[PDB]
């Protein structure tokens, strides 16, 4: 017995790309904040959205960083 | 002793080696051995199997001629080769 | 016939009802090879020509997609009157204690 | 993998896998043979040697792929088989029997015999009894002393085949230098009239196509 | 455990030729691949499946699962292209 | 049978001859499932017969 | 660089690449007819194997070009939509069919036949009334059916052109003979007599051309 | 993955269950000890175990690299 | 923003051998031309270099240039290296 | 010093063939490999293990064992292999 | 040595440093040894065949 | 067993009692939380031990890194 | 060693001797700074050699090669 | 014996020739076992005989 082969949404992620809905919201929070840089209500949330907007930019560099080392590796493996 | 296999299977490739040079020459001279018929790939894989084969010592203890000058023992067993080849 | 084409198509935001009005108003549709379904829901099986295929699954992904900028929750606000009470929580200070009715 | 001593060794037989085709397929008799025609023919450098080394590593896919497949999915199969040291070591040796039969199935009883009582013969020493199993089981000969059998069986019949074929060709050129010397022509290379009689008798034989079917069907009822 | 299938009877050999067992097994080779590598860059999108460390402990292994398998394939093919040019060019 | 048969690669192999009457093809395939050696299965749309 | 497996599928291919063109293509049939037509002239050396080969292997390029491109154009260029095993299966073999259709053209259907049931080796040894040798067909046999027939096919054709070949210097060098037995000059060789005459026998006949434009027809 | 053939989360929703606890009264001393306590471990659990599977995966590309 | 597009680039039909390899090159220098370019004033212009938006396009831009010509290099070796084995053989 | 067992004479009056030892070998190695990575991941399961710096002290060193193991193995049948490529390689 | 003092001394950064020179000595020595072979018969029939 | 449990255990081997005083200690500590003399006490162990698991942990890490060098050249 | 078969104290040693003294009181400065220099110098000591030790064994193999 | 016989590989290659009984199976296996030179033991389901 074997699992199923899954199926291929080709077209949907290509044309997925657009401007993501973070970075608008970091921007915006931003500029929330720099007009009352001492409301704590304010503080509380610019601290939440800049830490996940930091995660998130790591782990898609590092993604893209290890699926384009294991083409090299096949080019460089056949050369 | 954890290195005794991989010792083990250098002394194998080295009495391998030693055997080739008295068994290659027959293969010389009989008419469905040369190389008119038997050539590329197959020809050196028979050989070494053929030798080991044949080799009279138990091929897992260390070969005897570790202490001695190799080329008057290569000669010497290529010229014992070429007669056995002859009779044959 | 042998080239004939067959696949499954999911959409999220858009009726199966709706699209067909798309391909109608296009003049597109074909009565040959309609779309198999439920009006109500949002999968769908397609078969045909290669040319009709194609066409369907991408403009039915892309009708999706652009869907995606559309909003339906616009808010409403209605304004109650109170006809038998007090509209604001009250305090009592009993001499002894106070005590809240929310 | 979901091991790693079960990865290495498949690294190292995936290295070594070459020379175990080069010296236990029937690659070593098909190679043979179409040398063998190209001598009879008088012919030096063509076909080219990766012509019919092509061809000949065709034909031996058809022979040899029912026992790859089998061993792949024996070694692939899903379904809970062993647990400990000595059920490992039998699964595998067990795995191999796919392959043992093959290699005893065509190699020569004599040969076998002689490679296994010479080792019996390294190991327990020369006075262990000389086996002499005239009417045998054999009982699954160790693969070491198996194969050289085997390698030397398969040139054996390569090069049976191959003298038949000399026959017809042996004929035209004597018969060629007949005449010429009844016509006194001494002073002819026989070679330049004989090549072309040599040529079209092959093709109206059509040579190829009965050597190849008969080659293939002596691997398979 | 959401949406699952399993094949469950291959096809009899004695039907089916050399070649289309190669094509048949490329062909899911190269589909179970495709999906797996378009599975892992949805799961880094979602931004509750990007910052909780449950999700993230999961994504990991997956990322290093598709690193094996790719570089198993890619090691054995040439290999067993290496033998084909050994017995033929020598 | 009134359902598809489906053969195993290694059941082929075998032969049979004979004059044969398929009066109750249930019963017929029972005898000789055991006379020849083979197993069988019925999942409510084929028949499938191994060896 | 699109899905990888494919690309570890197209590195594979142009690896094995010489050894399809040494065994499934037209230059198998050229590269041996020069090489007779020196042996037929009983030159040695001359010209070198470098040089007919270049020759030979230039030539089949005009051949196969035409299947090369279309080949190209329908894998690559095209954006095409799949899903599934099937679907991609399906897909991939239809554009073998170009090249399919050409070993097809230049093999023998019996021995092709006969491959293919040895490949499924089914009910094996099966008999000649398995078989009535008929005309037409809409079969798709397999590749690996069909390149050693081709093969085996196109060296047979190669031997009867160089049959041809030899016959008219085999009559330039008798007749010398017998003329030098009609004089008493009975010990000296023919050869250094008889080789320019074949030089010019061939020049005057200008077979280089005749031989590269009648091989080139025969694919036409 | 299983090696074929071979024979042979609770701390998640224990972290979860005191934050929730604590969320409702933040000023509780024994609610902040107990949970002081659960993210500590929960901390150290999760630390050990991508260290562990990153060894893994380091040993395995080092043996395909060494024959690749 | 100031952008153009050639659009009547190609001909698809079949074509002799000699052509298809000078359109090839000339299409392929191109293209490495001016990616390269744009690579390179994409880290001179400080308004580029220092957003983590920028970067991370960078990022790809470099990573496709390395693979395509790779691959480039690569099938061209094994191109003439077909033809040298066929004659020296 | 728990369960301690040793084979005497082992080569004294019987040899056995290559094709065995091998085999022995092979077999030997990979249980116990994988019996020492399931130890590993159970030492790192259990809460209470974890959590104790004496139970961790111990658990480095079994990683690091390991770890050594494994690259040696590889490195030696690698050099190993080599050598009779070199041998029967024309 | 075959069972006498321990095993799988693996991990003694003093004698790992020992045991790399055997390590490579050995197969240098087999190595040469196999070319040596393959020149003495070569040269033998060099000679043979002119 | 190996050479880098050996290099583990002279550090055990070298602080004899400290593994079961700091448990008597913290034990006793427990009983009554506010008592000076107690409080003294429990700083030193506890410091002495935190010293001693990182001066084990770091030295077995080298010499780890020691041997994987050596291993790799082997090749 | 105490033994000569006929026919000064190396790192090796000293740090053996430092690592035995130091763990006898895992918390003295004087000790610890003594014993940090000699496990540096130790490590560089045993990388030095067997870098060394490879390269004249590439060389061998070379050379070895350029006549096969 | 009224239990399944395996023999060693080794001990199968003497030979014996005569004239047998086998009235007293546990008593003349032994017997032999010290002419012949052979070790043998029995687990409660086979007999297991090697050199
Ligand atoms: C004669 C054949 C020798 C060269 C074979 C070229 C095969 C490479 C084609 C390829 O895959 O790359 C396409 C490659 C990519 O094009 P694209 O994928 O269509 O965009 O196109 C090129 O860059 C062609 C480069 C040709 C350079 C070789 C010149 C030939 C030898 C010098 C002439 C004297
Ligand atoms: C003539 C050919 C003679 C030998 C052919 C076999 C080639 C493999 C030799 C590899 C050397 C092993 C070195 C291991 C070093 C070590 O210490 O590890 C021990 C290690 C543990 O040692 P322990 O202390 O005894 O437990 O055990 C292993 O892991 C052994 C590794 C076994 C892998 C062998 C895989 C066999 C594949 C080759 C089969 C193909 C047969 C074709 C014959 C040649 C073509 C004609
Ligand atoms: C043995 C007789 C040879 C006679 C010459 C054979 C033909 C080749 C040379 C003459 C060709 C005729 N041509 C073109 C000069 O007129």
């Amino acid at each position: 017995a074997t699992p199923w082969s899954g199926y291929l949404d080709d077209v949907s992620a290509k044309f997925d790309t657009g401007v993501d809905n973070l970075q608008t919201q970091v921007t915006e929070a931003l500029d929330k904040l720099a007009a009352k840089p001492s409301d704590p209500a304010l503080l509380a949330a610019y601290q939440s959205k800049l830490s996940e907007y930091n995660l998130y930019r790591n782990a898609q560099s590092n993604t893209v960083k290890v699926f384009k080392d294991i083409d090299a590796a096949i080019i460089q493996n056949f050369r | 002793m954890f290195y005794a296999l991989y010792f083990e299977i250098h002394h194998l490739v080295a009495s391998a080696a030693l055997g080739f040079a008295r068994v290659a020459p027959i293969f010389f001279f009989l008419p469905f051995l040369n190389s008119g018929v038997l050539s590329g790939a197959p020809r050196n894989a028979i050989i070494i199997l053929v030798a080991l084969g044949v080799w009279p010592h138990a091929l897992n203890e260390a070969p005897p001629f570790l202490s001695v000058a190799m080329i008057p023992l290569v000669l010497q067993e290529a010229a014992v080769g070429v007669m056995l080849g002859c009779l044959l | 016939a042998s080239e004939m084409r067959n696949a499954v198509v999911s959409l999220r935001n858009v009726s199966l009802n709706e699209f067909n009005n798309f391909l109608k108003r296009s003049g597109l549709y074909n009565k040959n090879y309609p779309l198999r379904g439920d009006n109500r829901k949002g999968t769908f099986y397609v078969s045909g020509p290669p040319v009709y295929v194609d066409m369907v699954v991408n403009a039915a992904t892309m009708m999706d997609k652009q869907n995606d900028g559309i909003e339906l929750g616009r808010q409403k606000i209605g304004v109650m009157r109170l006809n038998n009470t007090f509209v604001g929580d009250r305090t009592y200070n009993l001499r002894d204690q106070k005590m809240v009715i929310p | 993998m979901g091991n790693d001593i079960s990865l290495i060794a498949l690294l190292a037989f995936s290295t070594l896998l070459p020379f175990i085709i080069a010296s236990g397929t029937c690659f070593v008799k098909f190679s043979i043979v179409f040398v063998m025609v190209r001598n009879a023919l008088g012919l030096q450098q063509i076909p080219s040697n990766m012509t019919l080394n092509g061809v000949a590593l065709l034909l031996s896919m058809f022979v040899m792929w029912p026992i790859m497949h089998d061993a792949y999915v024996y070694f692939e199969d899903e379904d809970v088989t062993f647990n400990d040291i000595s059920s490992l070591s039998k699964h595998v040796d067990e795995g191999l029997d796919g392959y043992r039969d093959y290699l005893i199935k065509y190699s020569d009883r004599e040969l076998v015999q002689f490679f296994e009582n010479a080792q019996l013969k390294r190991q327990y020493g020369e006075e262990t009894e000389t086996v002499k199993r005239d009417k045998d089981e054999i009982e699954k000969p160790s693969i070491f002393a198996l194969l050289p059998a085997y390698a030397l069986s398969e040139i054996k019949s390569a090069f049976k085949i191959g003298f038949y074929l000399y026959l017809p060709f042996v004929v035209v050129d004597l018969v060629v230098s007949s005449v010429l010397l009844a016509l006194g022509m001494m002073m002819m290379s026989p070679v330049t009239i004989s090549t072309p009689i040599k040529l079209v008798l092959f093709v109206a034989l059509d040579g190829w196509t009965l050597l190849s079917k008969g080659l293939i069907l002596q691997y398979m009822d | 455990v959401i949406g699952q299938a399993v094949n469950i009877r291959s096809m009899e050999t004695d039907i089916v030729s050399l070649d289309d067992r190669l094509l048949q097994a490329f062909s899911g080779s190269a589909i179970a691949t495709a999906v797996d590598k378009q599975t892992i860059t949805n799961r880094i999108e979602d931004p509750n499946l990007v910052t909780d460390p449950k999700e993230l402990a999961i994504s990991q292994e997956m990322i290093s699962d598709y690193n094996l398998y790719v570089s198993m394939v890619s090691t054995l093919t040439r290999k067993g292209v290496g033998a084909v040019e050994t017995l033929l060019r020598s | 049978l009134k359902e598809p048969v489906i053969v195993s690669k290694m059941a082929a192999r075998k032969k049979i001859t004979g004059n044969f009457e398929f009066h109750d093809p249930n019963a017929l395939l029972e005898k000789l499932s055991l006379q020849l050696g083979l197993i069988w299965y019925f999942d409510g749309q084929a028949i499938y017969i191994y060896d």
